[PDB]
């Protein structure tokens, strides 16, 4: 009895490692018309994460938050730097799974940027 | 002008109740007067059918055109 | 970095070079403070002489230094000595500082709610912690007495009556309001108007009935006229919803019939008159015979109590709690023993 | 069989109906004017046969309490969408084979 | 992508440099997003 | 509170330049050693902690946070000479074998190159009725006057696409329908397999130097009166772009604003640095050991190009044996040998010798094993159970028999209101081990408490602080919530496989049945499900959110999915004992007497709120009797 | 001490003091228990966001009226049940620029620190010699150079 | 079927032995059961089956099976886990200097595992129990392992094997097991006339339609297994048994 509540996550995709709810499955509820329940099984209980985002641009590896200074939280920052831009406004978060930013992540290692209008 | 079906279909019907749902839970302010239930969805259940959900329903032609269709104006089968 | 080394050394000389420190640029003041109050746990005297020449100094200060107070709470599982000296100096610090009382008095009573709750009355270290710090701060409200009593109204009505089945914070607000006549009126009129808004629900109004009983009926301070005119208007009320008709009508008649158990004497004048007070035979002529049947949901004991003394005289959950008599004996003994009135309903 | 029905669903996956009941893909692309020809659905087709209809003529009552809104306003106004219904069983009188 | 041979329908959306405006189920999946199916196909209002 | 509200309409991918990543990226290695003799991560190696973290423990040296607070860094591997780019090799042949070395132009006739510029600037908007007419005027040009003079553009097709694209403008985002991009790939392919053919020149009329491929790793030019080198290819190509780069740009819309004007450039066909993927997204590995192949191979170039940098000896443009080619100091094969490596980095295909390969970026992305179908389109879920399902009658048919080793770890978050608190009172009393319901509640600031199930006072605690909010936040934004127990009236989602139409997943309302360790159904369910009985076993998943619930009732539940998808037939009844029992009751001779009705109307019904009214009897008198047609 | 509004702080848009009374339009995450009684939420989450450094408002707000939000319909998202909003609102700010001139109170005085307050609240860092002479120093007028805003609900200026 | 494999269960060291603790002999059966003696090893108990559709959890491949006739010993078993442990073909670092041994005075052994590393004899074991300790004997690092499965099993017997010399050092074992495994529901029946059943609901006794000889049923058996498989054979397979069991006769 493969009962699953607060499963670990791995390493690469830190999904559960688990209970599959499976790409055929997947058809059928859209095949009811419920599109929040596979939202839900799909981004609210698998591989939910936040990303952040330069809105001008729309990459996601881009951002680069800087350290803490060694003032010791004598005026923190704590700010995000699109480092391809040098500007540290508009860094916006978005909610996309984390195997789209291993997604993006990877092609990335193959030259290839993927634009997000966000 | 708004032609579209003056009926709310399924998807409607669950999107409202499920977001007025949760527009009772999360401490928000129950419209109705009841008798002690505990479940959001009885609630949202028994505000559609005294015509108190005030959700506006943004119907997207494909175009991009949208109507604005209250709760109350569309007629619920029953 | 300077001031990490310098501020972790503890006098006149170190006051002033602590002035030229942090003067110098005041952004790093915000490592000083904390490091003060890592420094908590004599000498806090002289931590209160500078923590009012730094706060003096600039007027920003007072108004940065709440998330200090949330995070450098010594914790519950430190000892008696630690946590009686902080509340002891937080309340001097209550005292100099005018502007902060309400986030010190919040703080405090959220801490006492959280060391009240784990104590539910015995059946024991923290709740001797509990008599300490109850102690002290009722020697702290004896000896400051308006805009306390609205603090303790504000925080009163944000935190303690959503907080159900409490035993000790409500003494709080029982002392207070029992040094004055026009106190102790206005929080019936509080709580009466907790109980009367519609909009507000169903278990706060049941949780301030059950305060309303409470405190009519076990208090020494308050006078007669006063609890016949809040009885009269309850009754006004219970008469409003049985002209035209459940949950607050229960409270209200579980607070009416408590008042009358433990107020058995006061509730009639004289020995026999041709009617007594407000025709309360009668009253409960009309409330006991009607359909509703409000005494099954009552406890079985304060029923059978209120059937003999009307024989003599010819949810569940929210009525269960009641403020507690006993305690513990070492330090709240001279605040329960003079203004408590005697139980176990003799006649 | 797993490949054809895979096929035909991830080519058929984007064919929503939309309030103006026109069958379109995932980019507003026009498959058809209305659904199945006739714009019905088929689990709610199986009554409409002329052999189910007793059942229909019969029961009449119980369906209209559901069903209240053709006797009353805002419905049951057929006098746009029955002229073309007399038109049609009027030209079929002077043009018999078509 | 999805479908099948993932590398040519890669290549030719680096190549063409391809936009979807994200309307298609097998996509909005792959992203964090709402399916456009029955309770996607409209949005959801109040007012004030 | 602290959630993104920016969502995402619509997604667009091309190449990074040469100089994005630079300043993306963030350490250089330099070192082919992945992991130490000691324990740790190597020092300025590939799982350095300049990038992202090899561990669940230690953090990361670019930005400082754990593994749970960081994403990891894109490094890059320098490499010394430069390599093609595997991804977009095929088209740099195909941008060769129809272009020469004496004039730098193509092979192509410009009868045509003219048109495909002309309709691809066209179809950038969607127009489309006019790719047809683009090559009826050019015919029609073509055959009133024959003129090969005209060699940059001609006035009367460029009169049509500048009055179509000025006109008909605010159309340039209704260019994604199917008829716009079919007919684009279209051209372009008919272009790519038709008038990309290798042909003696005709605009410089001498010989031609052929360029011809192998095993897709090597380029290599011939003589018109050899190995193909990438830095003479990008000196060769760089002068083709700069001459032909207001067409070559329009079939490559790439990197930005369609390659409008010559944007789009010879930096991506050549690379000279291998970005790494994080040290995170690869764990402790099959793609770490290609990227060391890579670095070896360049630590071999560097000694080679320290021995070919001689005062003594300079060719370039033993102490290392282990090259092939001993004889000549030149050693080509060194470097086809580093470019087939980040081949192999890349994909599998494109190598067919080296045997110490791991599979590339291709194979972890394409097929069912991959990400499409393994990772992104299905994933491992949580809240959701399996177990062998049962028969069972006694429940409903919109139920389902749920063990007491299911509810006990399935778990709901109830938003705690003062509506629908005493009854999560009650459960935060009970403790996670008792099933009225309890708990694993987390606070209001979001951090969770873990009420222990050994101690009673350290859960009545939680069970009295719940409705109040003590934190004292400068905002409230959100209240507490009790991760409860599954009750007897929610919703768990049933999934039986092969998933192969609509009534294969249903919505079953939950019905805790104690002592029991298996699922439970009813009948007239086994069938929807195809499911026999003889160890079937289910999914049962189990919406946590509130919006997951209303579907849930509505439109996943078992009473209205009655019907199938198919024709409409029902697929729910009452199999095999029933079609007898009412065969044999409702039979003409059956005759209850009124003790007997009154049990069986009983056992049919099962506590229903509200009175049952009964009929009368078939037979008054010698005997009060009821037929068994009046029971139903 | 509490900031009111009470004509914009006393009309203190005067000489050496510099500021502007622009409407600003933010971005509202509204809880939903405030879908009746909602101008209290509004400016409940408007007074933890006052006196400190902002992105739509740039230096810094004292005060604020006329709370309005832009558009009847909020926008409930797919799955959710915060209403969101976008309000208007007259704010008072000021900030820092380089080459103007801002409010003077002298605390003390130091042999490198001369501490000078902005309308009574904020504090500004001054230097205080100008590398000339240390010695003799008996409203302030000042420049600014650069800009030091704090983190946690406080200001200062770096004169 | 789960039968009496083998008499031999000490020197035999497979890897599941599934026996049938009281299985009996088949009263109606064919001469060549007894020409090759099969009654040395039977397979299966017999039962008081009626074919009658009482419940309603009895239908679709279903059966129901008596409580009380459960809790008395119907069909009980076991199944003999057995793991042979090597510490050089599992374990390998260096020196091969591993014997099964205790440092004297670790927490994680006390009282649990005998005093030279092996578990005791009858010893239960659950998850998570240690299961056998060994040691280096170079320095002295004395490790544990765990018993790393889900089910209750009662150590049988264990035996020390040498090589095949009988100069081996204490580094080989092979520890038996028993686990008990009796009829749960979700356990799957049969009879000699290929009828599976799948065990449903364990009826409480007193709920039985008892006969009118006294007797309450040991099975029920559902009428619909029958028209679409016709299995005549069990029809007169309970005539002939229920006609050997009341003459003393076994039936040819
Ligand atoms: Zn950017
Ligand atoms: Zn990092
Ligand atoms: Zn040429």
């Amino acid at each position: 009895f493969q009962v699953r509540t607060t499963g670990a996550r791995d390493r690469v995709t830190n999904q559960p490692i688990g209970i599959r709810f499976g790409e055929m499955e997947r058809d059928a509820l859209l095949a009811h018309g419920t599109s929040f329940l596979l939202h839900d099984r799909l981004f609210n209980c698998s591989d939910r994460s936040v990303a952040h985002v330069c809105v001008k641009c729309g990459s996601l590896l881009s951002p680069l938050l800087e350290k803490p200074p060694p003032s010791w939280s004598a005026m923190r920052n704590r700010k995000y730097n699109c480092t391809l831009c040098s500007r540290s406004d508009t860094i916006d978060t978005v909610s996309v799974p984390y195997v789209f930013r291993y997604f993006v992540a990877e092609l990335a290692a193959m030259n290839i940027k993927v634009k997000l209008d966000v | 002008k708004r032609i579209t079906t003056p009926y709310m279909t399924k998807y409607e019907r669950a999107r409202v109740l499920g977001t007025r749902a949760l527009q009772i839970a999360m401490c928000a302010p129950v419209m109705v007067e009841l008798e002690g239930e505990t479940d959001p969805l009885l609630i949202a259940m028994k505000e559609l059918k005294a015509r108190k959900i005030p959700i506006i329903i943004r119907r997207y032609l494909p175009d991009g055109s949208y109507e604005d269709w209250g709760v109350d104006e569309l007629i619920i089968t029953d | 970095q300077l001031i990490s080394i310098i501020l972790r050394l503890p006098v006149e000389e170190y006051l002033a070079f602590l002035g030229n420190l942090v003067s110098a640029q005041t952004v790093f003041l915000r490592p000083c403070l904390s490091m003060i109050a890592s420094h908590f746990v004599a000498n806090f005297d002289t931590c209160h002489r500078a923590l009012q020449i730094i706060a003096r100094y600039v007027p920003s200060t007072p108004w940065f230094l709440m998330p200090i107070l949330v995070e450098k709470f010594p914790f519950v599982r430190k000892s008696e000595r630690t946590l009686e000296c902080y509340v002891h100096n937080l309340l001097r610090i209550s005292v100099y500082f005018p502007t902060l009382r309400h986030e010190i008095l919040e703080l405090i009573i959220e801490k006492l709610l959280k060391l009240d709750v784990n104590a539910s009355r015995q059946g024991h270290p923290v709740a001797e912690r509990l008599d300490i710090l109850m102690s002290l701060v009722l020697s702290y409200m004896k000896d400051v007495c308006k805009d306390l009593y609205r603090d303790l109204i504000n925080i009163f009505d944000k935190l303690l009556l959503p907080t159900h089945a409490s035993c000790h914070v409500q003494f709080f607000m029982f002392y207070l309001c029992s040094f004055k006549l026009g106190f102790a009126e206005a929080f019936l009129e509080h709580l009466w108007k907790k109980l009367q808004d519609p909009s507000n629900p169903a278990i706060i109004r049941q949780a301030a009935g059950n305060y309303i009983g409470s405190f009519l009926a076990r208090a020494k301070f308050i006078p007669l006229i006063t609890v016949k005119s809040c009885l009269d208007l309850l009754v006004n009320w219970l008469h409003i919803y049985l002209n035209n008709q459940h949950g607050p009508f229960y409270s209200a008649c579980q607070a009416v019939f408590y008042t009358f158990v433990f107020r058995h004497k006061q509730l009639l004048s004289g020995n026999l008159k041709e009617g007594l007070q407000y025709l309360q035979s009668l009253n409960f002529e009309r409330i006991v015979m009607s359909q509703l049947n409000p005494l099954k949901i009552c406890l079985p004991s304060v029923v059978n109590f209120f059937a003999a003394i009307t024989n003599k005289y010819q949810t569940n959950p929210l009525d269960t709690f009641f403020p507690f008599d006993p305690c513990v004996l070492k330090r709240s003994k001279k605040f329960i023993d003079p203004i408590y009135q005697v139980w176990e309903d003799m006649s | 069989s797993g490949y054809l029905q895979r096929c035909i669903i991830k080519h058929l996956e984007g064919l929503v109906v939309q309030y103006d009941l026109t069958v379109r893909d995932s980019d507003g692309s026009v498959v058809q004017f209305l659904y199945g020809e006739d714009g019905l659905d088929i689990p709610k087709t199986q009554f409409l046969q002329p052999k189910q209809f007793p059942f229909l003529a019969s029961n009449y009552e119980v369906i209209m309490k559901s069903q209240h809104l053709h006797e009353v306003l805002s419905r049951a106004d057929p006098k746009k969408a029955l002229h073309h219904f007399r038109a049609i069983k009027k030209w079929q009188s002077k043009h018999p084979n078509t | 992508m999805t479908f099948e041979t993932s590398f040519q329908f890669l290549k030719q959306a680096t190549m063409l440099g391809s936009h979807d405006e994200l309307r298609s189920p097998s996509a909005c999946l792959v992203v964090g997003k709402v399916v456009r199916g029955g309770t996607g196909l409209f949005e959801l209002k109040q007012p004030l | 509170k602290n959630m993104p509200w920016r969502r995402l309409q619509g997604i667009s991918f091309g190449m990074y330049s040469a100089e994005e990543l630079k300043k993306l990226s963030v350490k250089s290695i330099t070192n082919p050693r992945y992991l130490d003799s000691l324990g740790n991560p190597s020092a300025n190696g590939l799982y350095d902690l300049a990038l992202g973290p090899a561990d669940s423990k230690e953090v990361c040296s670019t930005c400082v946070q754990d593994f749970s607070n960081c994403s990891g860094h894109l490094g890059h591997i320098e490499l010394p000479l430069t390599v093609y780019n595997p991804l977009l090799f095929d088209k740099l042949y195909l941008l060769l074998r129809g272009s020469c070395l004496n004039c730098h132009m193509l092979t192509c006739p410009r009868a045509v190159i003219h048109l495909l510029l002309c309709q691809l600037r066209v179809l950038e908007v969607g127009a489309l009725q006019a790719v047809y007419e683009l090559e009826r005027i050019l015919n029609r040009f073509l055959e009133e006057n024959p003129d090969p003079s005209a060699s940059e553009i001609r006035e009367e097709l460029e009169q049509y696409t500048t009055e179509i694209v000025q006109n008909n403008l605010l159309g340039s985002q209704g260019a994604h329908v199917k008829n716009v991009c079919e007919s684009k790939s279209k051209l372009i392919a008919l272009f790519w397999k038709a008038h990309m053919n290798a042909k003696r020149c005709p605009h410089c009329k001498t010989g031609r130097s052929v360029v011809r491929k192998e095993h897709n790793s090597k380029l290599t030019i011939t003589f018109p009166a050899g190995y193909l080198t990438p830095t003479s290819a990008r000196e060769h190509l760089s002068a083709l772009w700069k001459n032909e780069g207001f067409f070559l740009n329009y079939l490559f819309s790439g990197m930005d604003d369609d390659g409008m004007e010559s944007r789009f450039n010879p930096s991506v066909f050549f690379l000279d640095f291998l970005v790494v993927p994080p040290s995170r997204y690869r764990p402790v590995n099959g793609q770490t050991v290609n990227l060391q192949a890579v670095m070896k191979d360049v630590v071999l170039i560097r000694k080679l190009l320290a021995l070919m940098a001689q005062e003594q000896k300079l060719p370039e443009e033993f102490l290392s044996t282990l090259p092939g080619q001993s004889l000549i100091d030149k050693l080509y094969n060194i470097w086809i040998r580093l470019q087939s490596h980040v081949n192999i980095v890349f994909d599998s295909e494109m190598d067919k010798l080296m045997m110490d390969k791991y599979p590339g970026i291709r194979q972890i992305l394409e097929k069912k094993e991959g990400l499409f179908r393994k990772h992104m389109m299905g994933k491992r879920v949580d809240y959701a159970a399996r177990s062998v399902i049962c028969p069972d009658m006694y429940i409903n048919t919109n139920e389902i028999g749920i063990p007491m080793v299911f509810a006990t770890k399935l778990t709901y978050p109830q938003p705690v209101t003062p509506w629908n608190v005493q009854e999560l009172r009650q459960a935060v009393i009970n403790g996670p081990n008792v099933h009225p319901g309890a708990s694993m509640v987390i606070n209001e600031d979001g951090s969770r408490t873990a009420l222990s199930a050994v101690d009673m006072t350290q859960r009545e605690a939680v069970a009295k602080q719940l409705l109040t909010p003590a934190t004292g936040a400068p905002k409230p934004q959100g209240t507490k919530i009790v991760c409860r127990h599954v009750k007897n009236g929610d919703i768990l989602l049933l999934n039986r496989q092969p998933t192969l139409h609509r009534p294969s997943i249903q919505a079953h309302r939950a019905r805790i049945l104690p002592e029991e360790k298996v699922l439970r159904l009813h009948y007239a369910n086994c069938k929807a499900y195809n499911a026999d009985f003889d160890g079937d076993e289910m999914n049962a998943h189990f919406p946590q959110s509130e919006l997951g619930r209303a579907e849930a009732y509505v439109l996943a539940c078992t009473d209205q999915q009655y019907l199938v998808p198919k024709d409409g037939q029902p697929l729910a009844g009452l199999i095999q004992d029933h079609m007898v029992s009412g065969a044999s009751m409702t039979t003409r001779g059956c005759f209850f007497t009124r003790e007997h009705y009154m049990e069986l109307v009983y056992r049919g019904l099962t506590d229903k709120v509200g009175r049952v009214k009964l009929l009368s009897p078939s037979i008054l008198k010698p005997f009060p009797l009821w037929t068994g047609k009046q029971v139903v | 001490e509490l900031p009111t509004y009470a004509a914009a702080c006393a009309l203190v848009n005067s000489r050496y003091s510099c500021l502007v009374a622009g409407p600003h339009q933010r971005h509202i995450a509204l809880s939903p228990r405030y879908l009746n009684r909602k101008r209290t939420g509004i400016r409940e989450q408007l007074d933890a966001e006052l006196l400190r450094y902002s992105e739509s408002l740039l230096g810094v707000p004292i005060a604020y009226d006329n709370i309005k939000v832009v558009g009847e319909l909020g926008d409930i998202y797919d799955d959710q049940g915060h209403i969101h909003l976008n309000i208007e609102a007259d704010f008072v700010i000021f900030c820092p620029e380089p080459g103007q001139k801002l409010m003077g109170i002298v605390n003390k005085v130091s042999s490198s620190h001369i501490g000078c307050l902005v309308h009574g609240c904020f504090n500004a860092s001054i230097p205080k010699p100008e590398q000339l002479s240390a010695e003799q120093w008996q409203e302030l007028e000042f420049e600014v150079f650069r800009l030091d805003s704090d983190a946690a609900g406080v200001f200062c200026i770096r004169g | 079927t789960m039968g009496f494999p083998l008499l031999t269960y000490q020197d035999r060291s497979d890897n599941k032995l599934y026996r049938l603790q009281t299985p009996q002999s088949p009263l109606v059966r064919p001469s060549m059961y007894d020409y090759y003696d099969m009654d040395n090893y039977p397979i299966g108990t017999n039962a008081i089956v009626a074919v009658i559709s009482y419940t309603g959890y009895d239908m679709e491949d279903a059966m129901i099976v008596n409580k009380a006739s459960w809790e008395r010993g119907f069909a009980h078993g076991s199944v003999y886990k057995s793991e042979f442990i090597d510490l050089s073909e599992k374990i390998k670092q260096g020196d091969s200097s591993l014997v099964f041994g205790i440092k004297p005075g670790d927490p994680r052994v006390l009282q649990k595992l005998d005093d030279d590393g092996l578990p005791f004899i009858g010893a239960k074991l659950q998850y998570g129990d240690p299961y056998y300790s060994y040691l280096n004997l170079n320095t002295g690092e004395s490790f544990v392992m765990y018993y790393k499965s889900k089910e209750n099993c009662v150590v049988d017997n264990i035996k020390v094997c040498s090589n095949d010399t009988g100069s081996g050092k204490f580094k080989c074992v092979c520890i038996t097991m028993r686990v008990p495994r009796n009829p749960t529901i979700g356990d799957k029946f049969a009879s000699r006339h290929g009828q599976k059943g799948i065990l449903s609901r364990l009826w409480p006794a007193e709920d039985m339609p008892f006969t009118e000889s006294g007797m309450v049923p040991d099975i029920l058996f559902n009428p619909h297994g029958f028209p679409s498989r016709m299995t005549i054979g069990m029809l007169i397979e309970s005539m002939a048994g229920k006609s050997a069991a009341l003459h003393g006769l076994c039936h040819d």
